[PDB]
């Protein structure tokens, strides 16, 4: 439990390599943090989290959990 | 003479907190205080300049400012601003 | 009479953190207390509403980081009014010191915490909402509702009056038989106040009732 | 009841800035202490009556000589006559 979870192999099964997984998780974490920061305002922008979280959980851990659960998609622009 | 980030953030927080204390005051009080001390623009205008907007007399501008200072300099709104001094 | 009103207020979503803190502090001050037992301070808050107790417990756990029990046994003993009591024993001193009930390593604060006062209008209306949820009534015996909410000591009542003033809403403190409350009589202020608190359907129902009867 | 055994014996602050922090009116509407128009000066007088630092507030107000509001449970002319006596 902690940095060890979720297992890296399960995550890599959902992406191409480590280099893409880093960017994918980081972008989702930035989205979650941006949603949290401007929650006081009544705003419709950014979404999540899509899983049950704790009182104060790092957004990167939540992003990795959603990625493992398979609730996200990645496209190429 | 190097910008210490802690000091800069402290000054920014002071600037943001000062406006809120003025917010609870009446419209005229906050307006005249801001114009006299130039918080919004940085140019401290004269009493006649302040009274021109509201049309009140010079002496009125003198008194209205004093009541605001008495209000802020009270044991009821000083606590929010005591630390920053 | 007031059950639907309090249900609607409890069901209202809230986002801003400061307003949640103010609401928690208000409810704890009004319908809550502290006990020094076994050498430790325990916080007990008694509510007579279904969703309000859950909302208070969730707010405590989320912002203040504490656990509660949410017992349903009636301190009154009747067990018919569902006198919910929410308890905080672990870290009770920290919760009391960091929620405004006790400060300065001294006596409990009679009035509302200074943080709630001298805040934004949103926090003032949130404090009034919490006060109404904790204790209060909507009587409508005769011509006016008499939206009275009782407070412990003159300080809390007059602080509530002051908070209501910042909303441009008329209010009056009163004392009778040694117990004091804050009331607003005229219908317009009642309607505006209830609208500001967030209730909508109850506000309408009251509006049509008053217009048809009066 | 919930008296905490008169502040109990659990305290970690062990630090006080001054007698401002012990002001009761800080827990109370500032506006009621500055009666505008005609106003009234009895409810806030009652509030001050229970203040634990009333003497310090009165002394500081007299020394700085504020001519507005109600301090130490007294209004402007009570302060004026005390100063003149
Ligand atoms: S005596 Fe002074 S400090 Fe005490 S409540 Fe009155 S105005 Fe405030």
């Amino acid at each position: 439990e902690g940095i060890i979870n979720p297992p890296i192999d399960e995550l890599l099964e959902a992406t191409d390599s480590k280099y893409s997984l880093v960017i994918y998780a980081a972008k989702r974490a930035r989205q979650i943090n941006a949603y949290y920061s401007q929650l006081g305002e009544g705003l419709l922008e950014y979404v999540g989290p899509l899983v049950d979280t704790h009182v104060h959980e790092k957004p990167l851990s939540i992003a990795l959990r959603e990625i493992n659960a398979g609730l996200l998609t990645s496209e190429a622009i | 003479e190097a910008v210490v980030p802690a000091d800069a953030v402290s000054f920014t927080l002071l600037q943001e907190q000062l406006h809120s204390v003025l917010d609870t005051l009446s419209e005229r009080e906050a307006g005249v205080v801001s114009m006299r001390f130039g918080l919004t623009d940085g140019q401290p205008k004269t009493l006649d300049e302040i009274g021109k907007v509201y049309g009140v007399t010079r002496e009125r501008i003198r008194q209205i400012e004093s009541k605001t200072m008495s209000k802020l300099r009270h044991p009821s709104r000083s606590q929010v601003l005591r630390d920053y001094l | 009479m007031t059950a639907a009103v309090k249900d609607e207020i409890s069901r209202l979503p809230v986002t801003r953190t400061c307003c949640r803190k103010a609401e928690v502090s208000s409810i704890l001050r009004f319908a809550g207390g502290l006990h020094l037992v076994s050498g430790r301070i325990v916080i007990e808050a008694e509510l007579d509403t279904a969703m309000a107790a859950r909302r208070l417990k969730r707010d405590i756990l989320e912002i203040f980081g504490h656990s509660s029990e949410l017992i349903v046994m009636a301190p009154g003993g009747l067990r018919r009014g569902s006198r919910f009591v929410v308890r905080v024993v672990a870290g009770g001193d920290q919760l009391a010191r960091q929620t405004g009930l006790v400060d300065g390593r001294g006596r409990p604060i009679r009035g509302l915490p200074p943080q709630v006062v001298s805040g934004a209008t949103c926090d003032a209306e949130a404090a009034w909402r919490g006060a109404f949820l904790a204790h209060g009534s909507l009587t409508e015996p005769g011509r006016s509702s008499s939206l009275e909410v009782t407070c412990p000591g003159p300080e809390a009542a007059l602080a509530l009056v002051g908070a209501a003033r910042r909303l441009s809403i008329a209010a009056k403190a009163r004392e009778v038989r040694g117990v004091d409350r804050v009331v607003v009589r005229d219908g317009d202020a009642i309607g505006a106040l209830l609208t500001r608190l967030g209730a909508h359907e109850s506000v309408l129902a009251w509006e049509e009732r008053r217009m048809r009867r009066e | 009841m919930t008296e905490l055994f008169q502040e109990l014996l659990v305290e970690d602050a062990d630090e006080e800035l001054g007698w401002q922090e012990r002001a009761l009116c800080a827990q109370t509407d500032p506006e009621s202490f500055f009666p505008e128009k005609g106003g009234s000066t009895r409810e806030a007088k009652k509030v001050c009556l229970a203040c634990e630092v009333r003497s310090e507030c009165l002394e500081y107000a007299l020394q700085n000589d504020e001519r507005f509001g109600i301090w130490g449970g007294l209004s402007e002319r009570e302060r004026r006559r005390l100063k003149k006596k």
